[PDB]
DNA sequence: GATACGAATCTTTTTTTCCGTATAGCCGTAGC
DNA sequence: GCTACGGCTATACGG
DNA sequence: GATTCGTATC
């Protein structure tokens, strides 16, 4: 049952020894648990960061097989209107407990699609039954959440995955699935990750069914780059030496060729030549200014659509006439 | 009790209106209680705390037994619930057993708690009734008073179905033009409370306190309340609480009284010219957002904006400011209505005018943008061209696009019927262009 | 009727104003079974619908031209009542869901879908078969489509191929999202030439005896009309008419109103550049936006005029037009034209003082 | 019969061309039962709704495939409440008991897939009210979301989703697929041709087509029994012939203004689009060795710019002459 | 298990306990010892004591009437018309023995998000039946409520509690709890506080939860520094290529989105001084269309930095 | 007699929730 | 004893 | 907030 499953799905975590990246979090509510005094929590990160699985073995922490009767979870998926804070929560948080676990939990899980009036209809329903129910408030953007919301939640943040994580959940997962990984290969998905572990899973499942046989294979960094469909850190810098040193024709045709090589787009390739010259020991002031802005509305055309040629040879444009300033 | 509720007016004298505005009061009043009067509807509109009803009903006091054909008002009460009547034809029940408040039982009904508004179906009813009253044939009605407190609407109901009703409270918002232009109403504006006036007012008061405001030691530094209170607000309870809280009190809490709403005009005032309390723009304009954001948030603030900046000098500053504020507002528009655009905007604006500012600049009149005119306009042309389409569907069978009529069927077409006619529409479609 | 409609070609051998356009609809009429879906583009009043309607009847048979109205009811989100005549026939469907404004997408989503589930079974004939059994939708000016009724379309006419085939008339194919271009044949009208034209209106001319004085008076129409053909034949009969039907040598050519009051304007933004000039510009402006006339090409006739005064430099007309592009991106992004036409008028004034 | 779009549209996974990053991948997801949440992205015409299309009926046949496929599009609402009653109502419902016959010659997985095509038009609220749709019913219901623009798909949906980038079809990749077309069709085509094909349509096989189809309605309409050429397949995709380009760069090296407004008012009444024409400016100018440095670096620039207020549903003839006239001055 | 937080375990009970606002808290216990209590509107931040003001002004008003002469309604509550027209009215209407100057008290507990019918209906309420009953309303903005019902009303506006009424009211509990802190522990509480009491007392017991000693690196490594404090420092740079490191080392790789940011940044940049006008609303300007950039797709860190970017050109020009 | 003050004028064209009325279904009761 | 119809009441919908 | 007309008062 659970084998037919998405490995974003398969391997959530069930208890909070399962949940890495975020250690001040856990060994802080942890204690929380074990002095048996859980305050209103609100959970903020990026997406992909464990939130929602910390709270739901959190949940589970606290009250084992009573998880059923006494922890209400409602999403975006659910109707939380005015109404909806005025009766279902309310009277979930007005009765009794059958004397179980103590204190109810409601969990709100994507808090920041809430309308304003029942986020300020919800402040007198957190601190009035706060005896008996406790508030846990998930959120991927806190400015839609109303201040007087973020005021009465304890706010606990949860930082993208670092590397050490992602590599202690890539062994777990290789293991399970009896998979090979090459120590390049595990870099290029760390960097590609972008500190979500989301991703990791369903490129590590994407790489997993590129390969041929896979068990007596190793997944290098090629089956990782021909599978998410990233140029190689080769590609960029060969690009990236042909706009800087060679002239405009021979840097044209190096760069239709590295992209008609693999089928590269051109947004993966702004993005690590910006990378790769963020890095750069610039002396001028004015071609990073000229170079930031250049290829922020070359991005933001590309995410409209347009022709791509033109898009190609304005990155190249834009690049040659920024690095003019510096020399 | 409160002193607002203990030092209450007891007759005319007391209150605190102006001069002119009582005599235009009086007489009105008195008009309306001839036997076939003009006027039948009184509408008071203005802000709160002004003496709107508290001048009613000291003059109903001496009015009512005058005409009375052997002494107080009636007033309508909106929370009244009873049995068997429908919400909303509670104030019908009450206008049809208030038409016979006439002679030998004359009182001046005054409905100052108007009904509920804000629900639509119920506001319309309460047109059609003041409509059937405007309207009614009876040959003697009583005098009737409708005293509207004219209230910025909150920032609520985040729909974007945001009525009039949803922004002001006033009696253009609650009225129709039907009844807001009808030969039998009398509308009367009434203004915030002057300094005078509200000195005076407070200083009777206080010298009716004088005992125990000399025993708290607070006697010598009573002018500078008074007059502070003054310059703040424009509210006679207001002000009258606000001195009370203060006299009762027996440490430096500060003075504080309530938050008035700036006009639509007033806002575009202080947008272009700037505001005499503060030289500081950047604390002027987060106020002005900060407190009227229901007002700066609208695009007819922004088109009275662009309507209205060349009133700076009458028409006589550079060409490069201009430019540059117009250019602004076109940039602002293309920003899908953020809250960085209008402060932005509001900002460029303010920042082109103060420079450009010198002594001695005789400033013109704003006005409000004539779009809504240009729109009904364009709903005539639609119209007319569409008037032109269907009749010339069946006479000569053919089919033409809207935007091809807006550019070769109203001036050609009609240059061929007229001429065809002069040996089926003949007119321009939407009228002759000008200039 | 007017001459435009009169004389109207009604078959695809009347048609004699480009050769290499009526071979290729010949071509794609030959076989009707396999026609895509046709996107027709190019300037206004070039003969694009004229074309779309020989070509249908071609496919069809003749009786594609026998028209009616069939008033549509719709109901958006919030319940009211939007109305769309439906031009009908027994072959083909015309719509023009810009009549309709921004709720264009629930006509689209409701009318074509409806349209397009119907398989027009008729008798039998569940084969295949070159007319009745798909159905042809004209959507006229396809340029003022949302982009969200642009959206409902890409899998309308993609999986009910089948049973309906769209033709949509258009010029200027730049609002056109690029997923419906792709699953489209692009068809390109060019203008006629001058030569066509009066050739054209000499036939108007000698089918109704209108006693013309010399050849040159249809020429000047038709360099004039700058390519548009109903507009050339529209003029024809206004100076026709206004004339006793007798054209002199010396007889002035007619042009729109609104065109003589953008001249007006811009020999007032040439002439004076002051505030109180701008004021009054705002005021011609509002005058012109009253009679339904788009902003865009207020924009581009100003534009054109402006370019057109002898007095401007090569430096005043390169910031002219340059003002001119970056106002129609701010009105295209936009929902208040006003700002945008009032910001390019005080920039020409500003730049040409 | 058909379009050629839709007669040879992939029936089965092996017929999606150019594409094998991911159909290796969901083939592989025929012989498990651990397909993922799918985020398709690409160019337009590049096999995205095809690709799921031949997945779908590998995966279920055309019986089973009624009752485990809810497939909802840009041409019906899909609004904050239709998320969150129709499509949560669909990952709740159970799977349905496959036939014997289903059982016996498909794989029959036992999950029902939900395809949200043109994902890119839906608002921000019911992409968010989508994610805990898929995260809690995963096991039972899986989603395929298919746009163009992956930056209008939220960045938690997109998380949530395995993402699969269709790469442009070009002359390298899809010659074959093309050629397939051209000969089950006995198209007679020179050399050179099928490739200038895919060269105009940049990144589409769905236009190259169509392109195909219209040079061979009128090839056999013609009736000489001659092979198409490279300067017909130009003439009806809109290409500006070579001449008129040529005319239009020696008016901008001549630099006058007027002459160039002229030349420009005469070629916008020739109907030629804007997009086409700024495109083959810039292979002219791009490519020319007759150009230096500067120029180059500024007319990609101005180019760029062209290109991006075009995109926006702009006047074709206000911005070609801007353009022209800034070239004319470079 | 049934230990209560501490924002509620150490919620004051009397007025007294009440820091802050030293001068409006003596004013309430004036009103609590005399009785005649006006009707008031209590205005302010979240978390400086509006609520736990009027609760307790009640509480020492009435006493054992308390349960009889208040009638609390919130927003959690139902406040529409109707309950204004029948269970207001009634509580209004109904006649209770209570002590001389003392008056019933109707708690209209976050009365700027009542409807406009209700606070219309309110003024006849009040009006009838001022008497016997006061309206005492709380809100955190006070122009949400019509200027009608404030003109019966007696605004009191709560400031921001200082660095030391915080201190004060800390100590108290670290005393009551007795819980091991050091004087820097103490002061990055107050500074991630805030002016805020509640986020004060949540941050103090997560840190003794956590490690139990309350000093700045563990109260640092749980709590995290306001963000609006380094989009100020990050939009006052002088130079870009710090700038630049502040938005990626203490912005995007500790977790915040980017729409946070340029949401925090036009509030920053609002009340941002020191900087000319022209330069605040180029800045504005640049912001609303980063805001724009982000809020239709593209929500990556070029566009911060392209933001940062022309910041810095418009700063040096 | 100078001046501060004051009044008049400068104005209107998708989504969610709430308040009162509409309406069909079920029970009470008269009656044939 | 049974049935039909009017009055009371719960619920979806209009603006 | 700006202008214009009209008072009331010191
Ligand atoms: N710290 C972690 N350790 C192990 N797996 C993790 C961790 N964080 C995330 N994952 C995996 O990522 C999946 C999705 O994470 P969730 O916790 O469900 O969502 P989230 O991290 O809260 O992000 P959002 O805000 O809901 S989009 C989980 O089911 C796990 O498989
Ligand atoms: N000298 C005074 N002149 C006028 N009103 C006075 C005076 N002294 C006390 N008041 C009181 O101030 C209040 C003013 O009431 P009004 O202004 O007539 O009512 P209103 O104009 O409708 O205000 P709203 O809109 O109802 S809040 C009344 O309660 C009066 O009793
Ligand atoms: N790799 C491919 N192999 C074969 N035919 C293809 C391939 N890619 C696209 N096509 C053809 O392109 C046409 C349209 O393909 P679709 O996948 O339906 O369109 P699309 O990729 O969804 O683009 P949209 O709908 O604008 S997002 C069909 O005729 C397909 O046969
Ligand atoms: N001056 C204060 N002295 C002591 N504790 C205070 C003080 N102000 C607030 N608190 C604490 O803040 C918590 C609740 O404060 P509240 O008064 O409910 O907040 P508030 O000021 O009403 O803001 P809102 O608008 O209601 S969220 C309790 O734990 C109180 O102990
Ligand atoms: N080949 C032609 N011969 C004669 N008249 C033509 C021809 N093509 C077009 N016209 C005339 O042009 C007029 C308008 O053309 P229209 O179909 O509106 O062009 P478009 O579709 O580009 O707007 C028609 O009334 C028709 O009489
Ligand atoms: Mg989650
Ligand atoms: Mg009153
Ligand atoms: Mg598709
Ligand atoms: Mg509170």
């Amino acid at each position: 049952s659970k084998e037919n499953l998405p490995w974003v799905e398969k391997y959530r975590p069930e208890t909070l020894d399962e949940v890495y990246g975020q250690n001040e979090v856990i060994t802080t509510v942890r204690k929380f648990v074990d002095e048996g005094k859980l305050p209103h929590l609100l959970f903020y990160g990026p997406p992909g960061t464990g939130k929602t699985s910390t709270i739901v073995a959190l949940a589970r922490e606290i009250y084992g097989k009573n998880y059923s009767n006494m922890v209400l979870e409602l999403n975006a998926s659910d109707d939380r209107g005015i109404d909806v804070v005025r009766n279902q929560i309310k009277d979930f948080a007005s009765t009794r407990q059958i004397f179980s676990k103590g204190f109810k939990l409601i969990i709100l899980d994507e808090a920041d699609a809430m309308t304003n009036a029942a986020q300020n209809a919800l402040r007198r329903v957190i601190e009035r039954y706060t005896k008996n129910t406790r508030f846990c408030v998930l959120a991927n953007y806190a400015h839609k959440l109303t201040p007087a919301l973020l005021s009465r939640c304890t706010r606990f943040r949860f930082q993208p995955l670092p590397q050490e994580a992602i590599e202690r959940r890539i062994a777990n997962v290789l293991v399970h699935e009896k998979l090979k990984l090459s120590p390049n290969a595990e870099k290029a998905l760390i960097e590609l990750s972008n500190g979500d572990m989301r991703r990791v899973l369903n490129v590590l499942q994407s790489c997993k069914a590129t390969l041929d046989n896979p068990d007596e294979d190793e997944i290098s960094d090629d089956v990782i780059y021909e599978c998410c469909g990233a140029p190689r850190p080769s590609d960029l810098k060969a690009v990236l030496k042909s706009i800087l040193e060679d002239d405009w024709g021979t840097a044209h045709y190096t760069l239709n060729k590295v992209r008609s090589a693999k089928g590269l787009a051109l947004i993966d390739l702004i993005e690590g030549i910006v990378k790769i010259l963020e890095d750069y020991e610039l002396q001028n002031e004015e071609t990073r200014v000229h170079l930031l802005t250049k290829l922020a509305d070359i991005e933001y055309s590309i995410s409209k659509g347009g022709n791509d040629q033109i898009q190609g040879s304005a990155v190249i444009g834009a690049i040659k006439a920024s690095f003019e300033n510096e020399t | 009790e409160q002193w607002y509720e203990k030092f209450k007016p007891n007759c005319l004298e007391q209150v605190a209106i102006h001069k002119r505005k009582l005599k235009d009061v009086q007489e009105a009043l008195d008009a309306m209680f001839l036997p076939n009067a003009k006027h039948r509807i009184l509408l008071l509109s203005g802000p709160s705390g002004c003496s709107k009803s508290t001048v009613i009903k000291e003059l109903s006091k001496i009015l009512v037994p005058k005409y009375r054909q052997n002494h107080k008002v009636t007033e309508f009460r909106g929370d009244c619930i009873v049995n068997d009547l429908p919400q909303m034809e509670s104030f019908s029940e009450f206008l049809k057993g208030a038409r016979y408040l006439v002679m030998s039982n004359l009182s001046l009904i005054l409905i100052e708690d108007l009904p509920n508004v804000f629900h639509i179906d119920t506001r319309r009813r309460f047109q059609q009734l003041i409509l059937q009253w405007l309207y009614s044939s009876e040959p003697l009605l009583p005098p009737l008073v409708i005293c509207i407190t004219e209230c910025e609407i909150p920032e609520n109901d985040n729909n974007y179905r945001k009525f009039g009703i949803d922004y002001t409270f006033s009696a253009e918002t609650i009225m129709n033009k039907e009844i807001l232009m009808h030969p039998r109403l009398k509308r009367i504006k009434f203004n915030p409370i002057n300094s005078t006036l509200l000195k005076k007012h407070l200083k009777f008061i206080c010298v009716q306190n004088m005992k125990m405001l000399k025993e708290k030691n607070k006697w010598n530094k009573r002018q500078e309340v008074i007059d502070y209170i003054a310059q703040e607000t424009g509210d006679i309870r207001s002000a009258i609480t606000t001195l009370q809280f203060w006299a009762t009190s027996s440490g430096s809490l500060p003075i504080s009284t309530r938050e008035s709403t700036i006009s639509y005009f007033h806002a575009i005032g202080k947008v272009i010219h700037g505001s005499h309390s503060t030289n500081n723009d950047n604390e002027m304009i987060n106020n002005l957002f900060e407190n009227s954001n229901n007002l700066l948030s609208k695009e007819d603030f922004k088109l009275g904006i662009l309507e209205n900046y060349n009133t700076f000098n009458k028409g006589e500053f550079s060409i490069s400011d201009a430019s540059s504020i117009v250019d602004c507002l076109s940039e602002c528009d293309n920003m899908n209505g953020l809250p960085e655009s209008n402060e932005y905007g509001l900002r460029e604006v303010r920042k082109t005018f103060r420079n450009i500012s010198k002594q001695g600049h005789n400033h013109g009149t704003v006005y409000f943008p004539r779009e809504w005119k240009v729109r009904k306009l364009q709903n005539s042309f639609k119209v007319q061209a569409e008037d032109w389409l269907n009749v010339s569907l069946y006479k000569y069978n053919a089919v033409h696009s809207f935007r091809n009529i807006t550019l070769e069927f109203g001036y050609y077409a009609p240059l061929i019927r007229k001429c065809q006619s002069y040996k089926d529409v003949v007119d321009r479609i939407g009228g002759p262009i000008e200039a | 009727s007017l001459w435009v409609d009169k004389y109207r070609p009604k078959s695809l051998n009347a048609l004699s104003h480009n050769e290499e356009l009526t071979n290729f609809l010949k071509s794609l009429s030959d076989q009707p079974r396999d026609l895509p879906h046709l996107l027709l583009y190019g300037p206004n009043g070039t003969g694009k619908k004229t074309r779309c309607m020989a070509l249908l009847e071609s496919i069809f048979g003749p009786g594609v031209y026998r028209l009616k109205i069939d008033v549509r009811q719709f109901v958006t989100a919030s319940n009211r009542k939007l109305e769309l005549n439906v031009v009908s026939s027994p072959y083909h469907l015309e719509i023009t869901p810009s009549d309709m404004g921004n709720n264009d997408r629930i006509v689209i989503q409701e009318l074509l879908k409806e349209v397009a589930q119907m398989e027009q079974v008729d008798f039998q004939d569940s084969k295949d078969g070159l007319a009745h059994r798909y159905k042809c939708v004209i959507i006229n000016e396809a340029n003022s489509l949302t982009k969200d009724a642009q959206a409902a379309l890409r899998r309308t006419m993609e999986k009910y191929s089948k049973n309906i085939r769209l033709i949509m008339v258009c010029d200027s194919m730049s609002p056109i999202i690029a997923p419906i271009k792709s699953r489209c044949l692009l068809i390109r009208c060019p203008a006629p030439s001058d030569s066509e034209i009066s050739t054209i209106l000499s036939d108007v001319v000698t089918n109704e005896r209108i006693q013309l004085e010399t050849k040159d008076i249809l020429k000047r129409i038709a360099q004039a009309s700058n390519g548009n053909l109903r507009v050339s034949l529209l003029m024809l009969e206004s100076m026709a008419l206004n004339n006793e039907l007798a054209l002199k040598s010396s007889s002035p050519i007619i042009k729109p109103d609104w065109i003589i009051v953008i001249h007006k304007l811009t020999r007032k933004i040439v002439k004076e550049r002051s505030v109180n000039s701008l004021i009054e510009c705002r005021a011609v402006l509002y005058d012109l936006l009253a009679h339904c006339i788009p902003a865009n090409i207020i924009l581009k006739e100003l534009t054109f005029s402006l370019l057109d005064v002898e007095t401007l430099n090569t430096t005043n007309k390169s910031s002219i037009i340059e003002y001119s592009s970056v106002f129609d991106e701010r009105l295209s992004l936009g929902n208040k034209a006003i700002f945008h036409l009032e910001g390019f008028i005080a920039k020409v004034m500003c730049c040409l003082d | 019969q058909q379009p050629w779009v839709e007669k040879y549209r992939p029936k089965n996974l092996d017929e999606v061309t150019a594409q094998d990053h991911a159909v290796t991948v969901l083939k592989k997801t025929l012989k498990s039962a651990n397909l993922p949440h799918m985020l398709f992205y690409g160019p337009p015409g590049t096999g995205k709704t095809s690709t799921i299309l031949a997945l779908t009926k590998e995966l279920y046949g055309p019986d089973l495939m009624k009752s485990r496929i809810l497939e909802l599009n840009a041409s019906d609402e899909r609004g904050i409440s239709i998320v969150r009653e129709k499509v949560k109502n669909f990952a709740r419902l159970t799977v349905s008991k496959p036939s014997k016959h289903d059982l016996e010659n498909y794989p029959c997985p036992p999950y029902k897939i939900i395809i949200l095509d043109e994902a890119d038009s839906m608002t921000a609220d019911a992409q968010s009210a989508l994610r805990r749709t898929m995260e809690t019913y995963s096991g039972v219901t899986r989603f395929c979301l298919i746009c163009n623009y992956v930056t209008r798909i939220i960045d938690p949906l997109a998380s949530r989703c395995s993402k699969f980038r269709f790469k442009a079809l070009d002359a390298s990749n899809a010659i074959d697929r093309l050629r397939f077309i051209s000969e089950q069709e006995n198209v007679k085509c020179d050399d050179g041709v099928l490739e200038r094909i895919l060269d105009i349509s940049a990144g589409d096989l769905r236009r190259g087509i169509t392109l195909l189809q219209s040079a061979s309605k009128g090839a056999q309409y013609l009736g000489d029994g001659k092979n198409i050429t490279s300067t017909q397949v130009e003439e009806l995709a809109g290409v500006v012939p070579h001449d008129i380009l040529i005319e239009i760069v020696e008016k901008v090296k001549s630099g006058d203004f007027d002459e160039i407004k002229k030349y420009v008012n005469t070629f916008m009444k020739s109907g030629w689009s804007a997009a086409s024409v700024v495109n083959q400016l810039h292979e002219y100018y791009i490519t020319n060795d007759n150009f230096d440095t500067n120029f180059k670096n500024q007319i990609s620039w101005l180019l760029f710019t062209t290109d991006s207020r075009l995109n926006n549903g702009t006047n074709e003839h206000i911005q070609l002459l801007n353009l022209l006239v800034k070239i004319s001055q470079l | 298990s049934l230990q209560l937080p501490w924002v509620e375990k150490y919620r004051p009970q009397v007025l007294s306990d009440i820091v802050g606002n030293k001068e409006t808290i003596d004013r309430l216990q004036q009103i609590a010892k005399d009785g005649n209590m006006p009707h008031m509107i209590i205005s302010g931040m979240p978390g400086i004591g509006k609520t736990t003001s009027v609760h307790c002004l009640a509480h020492e008003l009435l006493g054992r009437s308390y349960a009889d002469g208040v009638l609390e309604l919130n927003a959690s509550d139902d406040r529409g018309i109707d309950v204004v027209r029948n269970q207001i009215k009634h509580f209004a209407q109904k006649k209770l023995h209570l002590p001389p100057g003392k008056h019933k008290i109707v708690i209209l507990d976050e009365a700027d998000s009542m409807t406009a019918g209700a606070q219309q209906a309110l003024r006849r309420t009040m009006e009838l039946y001022s008497n016997s009953t006061r309206f005492a309303f709380a809100c955190n903005q006070s122009n949400k409520i019509i200027e009608p019902l404030q003109s019966r009303c007696a605004i009191l506006r709560y400031s921001k509690l200082s660095d030391e009424d915080v201190l004060k009211r800390l100590l108290q509990i670290i005393k009551l709890e007795d819980v091991k802190y050091t004087n820097d522990g103490l002061e990055a509480i107050i500074f991630t506080a805030e002016g805020d009491m509640r986020q004060a007392i949540n941050n103090l017991q997560s840190t003794v939860a956590g490690h139990g000693l309350v000093n700045a690196d563990n109260v640092f490594k749980i709590v995290d520094s306001p963000h609006p404090l380094i989009v100020k420092k990050m939009l006052l740079a002088s130079n870009l290529e710090d700038s630049i490191q502040i938005l990626r080392t203490d912005l995007w790789k500790k977790g915040y989105s980017s729409i946070d940011i340029v949401t925090t940044s036009f509030r920053v940049t609002k009340n941002l001084a020191q900087v000319k006008e022209s330069v605040r609303l180029e800045m504005i300007k640049e912001i609303g269309l980063t805001h724009m950039r982000i809020l239709e797709g593209v929500g990556t860190y070029l566009q911060l930095a392209s933001m940062l970017a022309k910041i810095h050109k418009l700063n040096n020009k």
